[PDB]
């Protein structure tokens, strides 16, 4: 999910990831990647109407969005108004308003997400400092200090605000594998599978439209095979995972998806309408590659569970662990972070309260110096009567005289 | 407004003032934010002195929600803003 | 190059010592112990010179007996430097 | 034992860069060396010059600073210790600066020795025993500070006369002859030195900060600090002989009035 309310509190001018309520008066919008929950309000018709209403508004994002994008039919209305942006390179965006001919501008620079293809990081630099949006990263421990963009003369920049991606930001998931390890279990699994019998198919039960390329393009170099999808023109400009993917049924690997395609498996069925080739029938195993799933163990697990006599799950996360996000937030160092997105498990409170010890916020102060005046007692409630007999003790000292004078 | 101390209170007068902005959308999605903003932040507190000074501060009778959507019912502008009123107010 | 001031090392041999037996930083206790074992030569060498007046050679007892345990409990240190440069000295 | 020059420098120079006190004693042993070398090299109006040019510096030394390290301050008084043209030193600058690093005995060692060795060279003198007095009243040696006092800072009789008395704990009698003496008008010999009466206003303080006496306590220690009858408290803050001679008492006072 994305709990963003898709604005900055430095510059509230400019949304990203959310164009919903408050967003249809920003000057300019950005496009982190091309997941549903990153794209709420992209096709209202309020923002139709305003489109169609204006010419200095545009949406930013990287060109493998762009290209995701525009395939749809929903979205192609946004064909010439979208202003496709190259990765590590600094461009000025200005962000002039309509209605009156004030300018601002601004600097963005795209950094690299690994998480979809298109996936991409914000990172802002105006009046109001630099600030950084990572929306759905995946980086690995150590990685951080590998970004040229996000250092100045060997030393991270002054970054003021961090809008981090905490899907995972939770003791539960404290050292995620990494997809290698997944890639090459499943690797393993499929082809002590498939090298059995021309009639041996593997399922791929992806639940994320975007993210899963990598799977399929590893596997279809390493065993030859296509991996059967839905859709594929959307890649018709991305040759590299164009030539990894078929609409062809006749293939072993399978990808395709279904709303009711865990029926369709339990009856021995692939989401694809076709069941057994020339009437000999086909032997499915479905791999779900998936991660909530693991975060809920009780003890050792392994990266390749088996869940059944024809069912495996794979610990394939392209969201970044409890521990690699303390690595990268303790890494940057910065003076705020606002996490995007609360788990399920976990509150605002307590993802608050994990964030809170890596921002820089080392600046304590004394307590301000509360006044004593004006005593609690006005009269000398402690006076004597002065009544003596003067004579058992001794003469009463005199008193000094001091006339010196500096 | 100056009183950033309780953002709570400078909230709730931002959204006092918002109903005199010529009745707009722009001022409706304003308040719309602020309301949200405000019920989020009431939400998260746990300290019970901080809370009773939250829940005596929504409910005056000057810059409270109820006299906001009691003033506000006559404009069709802030159907949103009262729904979400009434949400937090569950 | 003009002149030849006269430095007693006797001064810093105890601060020497406690430095080279619980210094905590290994530059320090390095050069402490390089230094040690540069004034116990030099020690030695004061003790073999003979004044060829009527004054005999210092007597070096009052220091041995107090740097003797320190050299003995640096030739069996946990450091390996320390170690292999105490124990032929011993 | 044929080791190099180098091999003995080399270590010692580096011991130094890491350890305060090792470089405290060796900077004050080269210190020594090369201010002993020079007798044997220049002539007596050059020692003079440069000795004079050394006093200096280390004056603006001990008078320049606002951190007081201990190594630095007790190497700086130690050298000037072992040199009779060094002695000169500012006694009020030595006093503050062991007072401000917690070094009173080499300071106390600094102003015996310029008592002893400048003796054929407000007097200078007396302000030396003063100082030296409040190094030791700063440690509790309150027998070598009476017997400093009455031998050297008080000359007249009823000085004496009230250090007996204090001596017995009889406060009461002393704090009257102390009174006394500062009242006083008709002196026949002479009239007393300024070291004199600022002792007998601080001994006084003590006497009645002794026998439990707040008011003339507060009394005392406010009816010197400003010219108004009703004494102005921020005085006070003026100077930093009062801020360390009039603030306890007084403050003493007024917390066990309220
Ligand atoms: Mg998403
Ligand atoms: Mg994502
Ligand atoms: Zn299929």
């Amino acid at each position: 999910m994305s709990s963003f309310e898709g604005q900055m509190a430095e510059y509230p001018t400019i949304s990203i990831d959310r164009f919903d309520r408050e967003n249809l008066r920003a000057r300019a919008y950005f496009l982190s990647h091309c997941h549903k929950d990153h794209m709420k309000g992209l096709r209202a018709p309020t923002l139709k109407r305003r489109l169609e209403c204006s010419l200095k508004v545009y949406l930013y994002c990287s060109p493998v969005t762009k290209e995701l994008l525009l395939t749809s039919p929903k979205y192609r209305f946004w064909k010439k108004r979208i202003i496709s942006i190259e990765i590590e390179t600094p461009t000025q965006i200005s962000l002039v308003d309509e209605a009156s001919g004030e300018k601002e501008e601004i600097v963005v620079t795209l950094l690299p997400a690994g998480h979809c293809p298109g996936s991409v990081m914000f990172l802002f630099q105006g009046n109001n400092g630099t600030v950084l949006y990572t929306g759905d990263f995946r980086l690995a421990q150590g990685e951080a200090a590998r970004m040229e963009l996000l250092h100045s003369g060997g030393r991270v920049k002054d970054i003021q605000s961090v809008y981090l991606d905490t899907t995972f930001c939770d003791p539960r998931f404290y050292q995620i594998p990494s997809r290698e390890e997944c890639l090459s279990g499943v690797l393993e699994l499929v082809r002590s599978w498939i090298t059995r019998s021309p009639y041996h198919v593997v399922w791929l039960n992806c639940k994320a439209a975007y993210g899963y390329e990598y799977l399929f393009t590893n596997l279809s170099e390493e065993l030859g095979v296509q991996v059967h999808v839905n859709k594929l023109d959307m890649f018709r400009n991305m040759p590299e995972i164009l030539h990894h993917l078929t609409t062809d049924r006749n293939t072993q690997i399978h990808a395709c998806r279904h709303p009711k395609a865990e029926e369709y498996f339990q009856w021995s069925k692939l989401p694809c309408g076709i069941t057994s080739r020339n009437r000999i029938p086909l032997h499915i195993i479905s791999i779900k590659p998936s991660t909530m799933w693991f975060g809920e163990r009780s003890r050792k697990t392994n990266v390749i569970v088996r869940t059944g006599e024809s069912s495996y799950r794979a610990c394939f996360s392209f969201h970044s662990s409890y521990s690699e996000i303390k690595d990268f937030l303790s890494y940057l160092c910065p003076v705020n972070a606002y996490p995007n997105v609360i788990p399920v498990g976990t509150t605002m409170d307590k993802v608050v309260e994990i964030l809170k010890p890596l921002c820089r916020s080392s600046q304590s102060t004394e307590p301000k110096y509360k006044p004593l005046g004006k005593l609690k007692r006005a009269r000398t409630v402690h006076r004597d009567s002065e009544e003596e007999d003067d004579y058992l003790f001794d003469d009463p000292l005199p008193i000094p005289l001091r006339h010196k004078v500096p | 407004m100056a009183g950033s101390g309780a953002g709570v209170r400078c909230s709730l007068l931002r959204l006092q003032e918002t109903l005199s902005a010529a009745d707009r959308c722009g001022a409706a999605l304003a308040g719309h934010q602020l309301i949200r903003g405000l019920g989020q932040e009431c939400v998260l507190s746990s300290s019970p002195a901080v809370l009773a000074l939250q829940t005596s501060l929504v409910f005056s009778r000057d810059f409270g929600l109820l006299v906001f959507v009691r003033k506000s019912l006559n404009s069709i502008e802030f159907r949103e803003c009262r729904e979400e009123i009434l949400k937090f107010l569950c | 190059r003009e002149m030849k001031p006269v430095i007693f090392l006797d001064v810093f041999l105890p601060r020497v010592t406690e430095l080279a037996l619980t210094a905590s930083d290994r530059q320090t206790k390095v050069a402490a112990c390089e230094l040690l074992h540069s004034m116990v030569m030099f020690m030695l060498g004061k003790a073999t010179q003979m004044p060829e007046g009527g004054q005999g050679a210092p007597p070096m007892y009052q220091l041995y007996k107090r740097t003797f345990p320190v050299l003995l409990r640096l030739a069996c240190d946990v450091d390996q430097v320390t170690r292999q440069l105490y124990e032929p000295l011993v | 034992i044929q080791i190099k020059h180098s091999s003995l420098i080399t270590p010692l120079q580096a011991v130094a860069q890491r350890d305060p006190i090792i470089a405290k004693q060796l900077f004050s042993s080269l210190f020594s060396g090369i201010l002993k070398e020079m007798d044997k090299f220049k002539t007596l109006s050059e020692k003079n010059n440069i000795t004079q040019k050394l006093l200096q510096d280390f004056n603006r030394f001990l008078n320049t600073t606002f951190s007081f390290f201990p190594p630095f301050v007790s190497c700086i008084q130690d050298i000037s210790c072992q040199h009779a043209a060094l002695l000169s030193l500012d006694p009020a600058a030595v006093s503050a600066g062991c007072l401000a690093s917690l070094q009173q005995p080499v300071g106390i060692r600094l102003l015996e020795e310029a008592l002893l060795r400048l003796l054929p060279a407000l007097p200078p003198d007396v302000l030396r025993w003063v100082e030296l007095a409040k190094l030791y009243r700063s440690i509790g040696e309150y027998d070598v500070l009476r017997g400093i006092f009455t031998s050297e800072i008080g000359t007249k009789q009823i000085t004496q006369s009230a250090l007996l008395a204090e001596a017995r704990s009889d406060y009461s009698e002393a704090a009257k002859q102390y009174d006394e003496a500062l009242n006083k008008q008709d002196w026949v010999d002479g009239e007393p030195t300024e070291a004199e009466k600022d002792f007998w206003e601080l001994a006084s303080l003590d006497c009645y900060n002794h026998l439990a006496e707040w008011k003339s306590l507060e009394y005392c220690s406010t009816a010197s600090i400003d010219s108004e009858n009703p004494p102005d408290l921020n005085k006070i803050w003026s100077e930093p002989f009062y801020q360390e001679t009039y603030l306890p008492y007084m403050i003493r006072s007024k917390l066990k009035l309220l």
